[PDB]
């Protein structure tokens, strides 16, 4: 299979799933709720055990009222819809979704090696070969997504999970949208937010390649290229365009980053005629066997400790919160088609 | 140093989409 054939075949499967979504229904009382795995601006994700099978999953729980207040209605509908329709080795899989009077639930595959974030912060930084390994998966993953005219828009270590073989699983499709032309929503974790987004311009898939630049930088540096006290000041720095690199960055890494962290869309790698191939062929990815990575035949730079099926020792502890369900339906209209 | 600057920024912990 050539990539053209693989992706055109991928587009055909996706469109079918898109047009006739499967019946992935379940009910809350079917799962035993173990422990909170992580939290974000919108949702709480819990380790759960299916009372029947004994299988573990990660259940994302969203409060309808909160989703409405934070204005994530269209985003949350996108999230579930895109998740159940995509299929790629490094996208977390959606197993069930459903809702009750109060909440929306997305029950995913449980990725048990914790966030990339927590490993990155603890180790301090990733060697360039280590960063390169994760970076290659994101590249292949954006290739897949962008061929489907999907943009991801929230790339960060907090949204990337390490599996049992030490590979990346992209989770949180909260900002994922099908965009064939342009889109306008001011969204995306601040440090990773593309300039064109901040400038309130219409933007496209190219914002993800900016975000890839920020990721790769943070992975090798141990800190992101643009940071400050308040999100305002950060945006100033992102728009300024001036990036400074640490002295230990190889010369290739510096060059790739210069071409990803390009404020001018006409120059940004992944947005040129050659497209994604400008990244795949850049000096820094010379030793990358792009196919072998897709087939997961390459040895991961490390593999997290495992101590059982429902072991959560790779995740931080979070304060456990009661899961409340109203006796009457709430936001019946806003989430009618969930 | 940049690394020191990072620590004193207060944004070294988990980042949410909205702050
Ligand atoms: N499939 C999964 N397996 C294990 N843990 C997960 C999974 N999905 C998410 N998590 C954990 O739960 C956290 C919150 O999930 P998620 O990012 O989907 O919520 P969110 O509110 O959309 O966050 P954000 O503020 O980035 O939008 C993640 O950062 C991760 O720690
Ligand atoms: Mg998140
Ligand atoms: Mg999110």
């Amino acid at each position: 299979e050539s990539v053209k054939e693989f992706l055109a075949k991928a587009k055909e499967d996706f469109l079918k799933k898109w047009e006739s979504p499967a019946q992935n229904t379940a009910h809350l009382d079917q799962f035993e709720r173990i422990k909170t795995l992580g939290t974000g601006s919108f949702g709480r994700v819990m380790l759960v055990k299916h009372k029947e099978t004994g299988n573990h999953y990660a259940m994302k729980i969203l409060d309808k009222q909160k989703v409405v207040k934070l204005k994530q209605i269209e985003h949350t509908l996108n999230e579930k819809r895109i998740l159940q329709a995509v299929n790629f080795p490094f996208l977390v899989k959606l197993e069930f979704s459903f809702k009750d009077n109060s909440n929306l639930y997305m029950v995913m595959e449980y990725v048990p090696g914790g966030e990339m974030f927590s490993h990155l912060r603890r180790i301090g930084r990733f060697s360039e070969p280590h960063a390169r390994f994760y970076a290659a998966q994101i590249v292949l993953t954006f290739e897949y997504l962008h061929s489907l005219d999907l943009i991801y828009r929230d790339l960060k270590p907090e949204n990337l999970l390490i599996d049992q073989q030490g590979y990346i699983q992209v989770t949180d499709f909260g900002f994922a949208k099908r965009v064939k032309g342009r889109t306008w929503t001011l969204c995306g974790t601040p440090e990773y937010r593309a300039p064109e987004i901040i400038l309130s311009k219409g933007y496209n898939k190219a914002v993800d390649w900016w975000a890839l630049g920020v990721l790769i930088y943070e992975m090798a540096a141990g800190y992101p290229p643009f940071f400050a006290d308040q999100p305002i000041q950060i945006y100033e720095k992102i728009v300024s365009g001036k990036v400074r690199f640490p002295s230990h960055f190889s010369s290739d890494l510096k060059d790739l980053l210069r071409n990803l962290l390009q404020v001018d869309l006409t120059k940004r790698f992944g947005n040129l005629k050659n497209g994604v191939n400008d990244i795949k062929n850049h000096k820094w990815f010379a030793t990358t066997d792009w196919i072998a990575i897709y087939q997961r035949k390459v040895e991961a730079p490390f593999i997290p400790k495992f101590k059982g099926p429902g072991d959560t020792s790779n995740f931080d502890d979070y304060e456990e919160e009661e899961i409340r369900v109203s006796i009457n339906e709430k936001c019946g209209k806003e989430f009618s088609e969930f | 140093t940049t690394y020191a600057d990072f620590i004193a920024s207060g944004r070294t912990g988990r980042r949410n989409a909205i702050h």
